[PDB]
């Protein structure tokens, strides 16, 4: 319940309109805006009888939008569009309004009409996620990531938890601009934390805080730890260790096998990390996983307090 | 109609890993108890792994995820790329439910083959199997007899090497005077290992801790 003011909403023009290249893998470039990508999207979606009740903005996207340098990464650029979803028929289509519409965008474009989708799909389509359970159900397309970011599009039916920390819990409801076209309406933002104000405080002051410790995935460390990376601190020591045993129990379940712990530390340090910064990245999960260790897992953190230092070395050889 | 009509969901639980490659598919029971299918293509006398589900130890979680020709088949399955799918038990839709019922069968059949409660009498060593409801169980006797206990079918293998089987109670009180004890002490036996399993199961459900299952009862002499 809170309302952005020309402060924000100028930078909300300044990503909505930030022109975007997607580079193929054979392919052309392609050269997009936002804003398009956002209409076209709800236009072939209108006319497919699917309801876009809300379209919002999501990620690092919405976290610099309100505040001009936190110091997070414009990373990720989210769109979220509530969508009803209750047949396969739906995401099988779904995915066909995104395609259509990434068609039309080049001069000889329709001149290759016969292009199926599924090979317009090689050069311009990167993670594809398809959720699809008894609470959650939603489905994500990314796209390609070279000289610029990835660009995804989240259309959401029901999702239970959809917020890391406190930080980023940040949407921007883009009804307002998008019916728009001081010169500037109402734009409503949203926390996926709760009270607004303390989540937003969090934000500037450069905190970290969550009342809702059950329901992370594994992987909520490894944010812990890119916050504590860029310099973000807890509120309660109180909770601190404790959250911080909790966070590195559901690791140990979400990943028990050595080599997915692997997968997930090189997976996490080749996309988030660009430009020797993963060293300080790895002594910060040591401190974390070596402190934050309940006496009874011995040999559980040890194969993982190895594994961190063969990272770390490795990066140091390197 | 509907997926739960025709196949429950597999139950992984308490069961020592496994791999097994057939001719279509390679199933494996991972070490964390999640069962996994994964699709085979021979291409350039190579063979390569297509499409691989992996299912919940619950039966109720399938992650169907695709490489992008794609993997190599190696021992241990391929992990997860980007490409992923989570679907629900009942939200599977009808694509799935054959490459879904190899890993079932799977199970079904491993379940038949690991012991859940292994007792040792002063004549047999029993074992009771872990696929219940209806658990199989079998009879080693030291003597060198066996009789395999199922839900409809009983074989009785001899000394000698005659292996007959029982259908319905009118096969099996027509048995000679000498392996009707034999059945009468495997009943006793099964009679025992049951009520074992329902103590003991009821226990753990109280307690809520490391497994209670599986048990060992006793010494060969």
């Amino acid at each position: 319940f809170s309302v952005l003011n020309w402060d924000q909403v100028s930078r909300l023009h300044e990503v909505l309109t930030e022109v975007v290249p997607i580079h193929g893998r054979n392919f052309p470039t392609l050269e997009i805006t936002l804003k398009d990508i956002v209409q076209t999207v709800r236009s072939r979606l209108e006319e497919a009888g699917i309801k876009v009740h809300d379209v919002r903005l999501n990620g690092s996207a919405a976290g610099h939008v309100l505040v001009k340098d936190n110091g997070l990464g414009c990373k990720d650029l989210d769109l979220i569009f509530h969508v009803a979803l209750p047949t396969e028929a739906e995401f099988q289509l779904v995915r066909d309004v995104v395609l259509c519409s990434l068609l039309n965008f080049l001069p000889e474009g329709v001149n290759k009409l016969k292009i199926s989708p599924v090979t317009l799909k090689e050069a311009y389509v990167q993670k594809l996620v398809k959720v699809c359970t008894d609470t959650d159900r939603w489905s994500l397309i990314s796209l390609s990531n070279k000289n610029g970011k990835n660009v995804q599009l989240k259309f959401v039916d029901s999702i239970r938890r959809q917020f890391e920390f406190s930080v980023d819990s940040f949407q921007i409801i883009l009804d307002s601009l998008l019916d728009f076209y001081h010169d500037h309406p109402t734009v409503i933002g949203e926390s996926m934390y709760g009270d607004f104000e303390e989540a937003f405080d969090h934000l500037q002051n450069r905190l970290i805080a969550t009342k809702n410790p059950e329901e992370i995935r594994g992987g909520g460390l490894l944010k812990y730890s890119n916050l504590l990376v860029r310099d973000f601190r807890p509120t309660d020591q109180e909770e601190i260790k404790t959250l911080e045993r909790y966070m590195c129990s559901r690791f140990f379940i979400d990943f028990p096998d050595i080599l997915e712990q692997q997968r997930k530390l090189e997976t996490y340090l080749q996309n988030h990390f660009a430009e020797r910064s993963k060293y300080d990245y790895l002594m910060i999960l040591r401190r974390v996983v070596n402190e934050s260790t309940v006496c009874l897992m011995g040999h559980e953190r040890r194969q993982t307090l190895n594994l961190i230092s063969l990272l770390a070395l490795r990066v140091l050889a390197e | 109609r509907t997926l739960r009509s025709i196949t429950s969901p597999l139950v992984a639980h308490r069961l020592k890993p496994i791999r097994q490659k057939t001719k279509k598919a390679v199933v494996s029971i991972l070490d964390s108890e999640e069962v996994c299918v994964e699709l085979v293509k021979e291409y350039a006398s190579q063979e390569y792994v297509k499409e691989v589900l992996q299912i919940s130890s619950d039966g109720n979680t399938i992650t169907i995820y695709y490489p992008n020709r794609g993997f190599p088949l190696a021992d241990r399955p391929p992990s997860p790329t980007d490409n992923i799918s989570r679907y629900s038990f009942d939200n599977l839709p009808e694509k799935y439910w054959r490459k879904y019922q190899y890993a079932s069968r799977f199970v079904q059949l491993v379940r038949s083959k690991s012991p859940k409660i292994t007792y040792f009498t002063r004549y047999a060593k029993c074992i009771l199997m872990e696929n219940s409801p209806g658990a199989d169980f079998e009879v080693w006797f030291y003597d060198g007899v066996k009789i395999h206990k199922t839900e409809d079918f009983i074989q009785v293998i001899e000394k000698t090497g005659k292996s007959y089987t029982l259908k319905s109670e009118s096969e099996v009180n027509s048995l000679k005077e000498e392996i009707k004890m034999y059945m009468d002490h495997a009943n006793e036996g099964h009679r025992i290992c049951l009520a074992l399993e329902s103590i003991i199961s009821e226990e753990e459900r109280k307690t809520r801790s490391a497994p209670f299952f599986p048990i060992i009862i006793g010494r060969k002499p």
